[PDB]
């Protein structure tokens, strides 16, 4: 890894995997869980109003 | 009263800050109403019954 | 695959409800992800195994 | 241990400078830490090695 400037491909892919995984954790809690909770309520309200 | 009004106002703004902080750390700012609780629990029961 | 295959109006009501919930959480999810990524923006140090 | 053992005023100026910098940055660090910990508050899933 010490010649990172000679091998940009592998370096950029390592950065991409790391960012992807920690972003995946925060995403799963926040957006995914909030969707599982809010979605049915919104369905009920909007269907009733329609 | 008018004299104490300013200091009381600033302190009220602060405790509004702290109540908001507890709302952030302990409930993750999830909005809640009685109707939302009832609907969610009813659907949990309906899934169990299914 | 659901029971709402017909009735395209109600189906669109459901779909639009999902869309509006996801839209509501989209920004908070994004910004939170950027904040969680703040340390890897400074030094995304790469381990030899990575 | 520095040359400012004497001159308690200048010493206090230095100390207060450090204190005011840390105080200025304190909130952003705390809130950012709570947001970054938000996924582990929900599921602090423990791996066998941990």
């Amino acid at each position: 890894l010490t010649n990172k400037y000679y091998c940009p491909e592998v370096f950029l892919d390592a950065v991409a995997t790391k960012l992807a995984q920690t972003a995946v954790l925060f995403l799963n809690v926040e957006m995914l869980n909030d969707f599982y909770v809010r979605f049915p309520r919104e369905v009920e309200a909007k269907l009733h109003e329609h | 009263m008018s004299s104490k009004l300013n200091e009381t106002t600033e302190a009220i703004q602060r405790e509004l800050e702290e109540t908001t902080y507890q709302f952030k750390v302990q409930y993750n700012e999830q909005p809640m109403s009685a109707e939302s609780y009832l609907a969610a629990s009813l659907d949990d029961f309906k899934h169990q019954f299914h | 695959k659901s029971s709402f295959a017909k009735h395209p109006s109600a189906r669109k009501v459901i779909s639009d409800a999902a869309a509006t919930v996801l839209a509501d959480r989209s920004y908070a999810t994004s910004d939170g992800i950027e904040i969680s990524l703040k340390p890897y923006k400074f030094d995304p140090d790469i381990q030899p195994n990575e």
